[PDB]
């Protein structure tokens, strides 16, 4: 939109990005650090 | 822009074409 100038998306959506903080929380509050 | 995916040419020749953020039913199978 304009002259020359364009915006590229993410490769990452923010669905993915909400399930990876998900996942990262359930790993926590159920095993401690060991998961990492 | 218009990109080009290609898995290499030491696998293949074959090749898909990004028309970026472009609507399809204006770029001039799979489409
Ligand atoms: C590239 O080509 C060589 C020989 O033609 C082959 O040994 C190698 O596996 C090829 N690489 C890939 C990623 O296919
Ligand atoms: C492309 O144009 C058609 C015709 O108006 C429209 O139905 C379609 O939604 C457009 N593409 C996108 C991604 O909206």
């Amino acid at each position: 939109k304009f002259n020359g100038l364009t915006v590229l998306p993410p490769l990452l959506t923010d669905e993915m990005i909400a399930q990876y903080t998900s996942a990262l929380l359930a790993g926590t509050i159920t095993s401690g650090w060991t998961f990492g | 822009g218009v990109s080009v995916i290609t898995p290499g040419t030491n696998t293949s020749n074959q090749v898909a074409v990004l028309y970026q953020d472009v609507n399809c039913t204006e770029v001039p199978s799979n489409v």
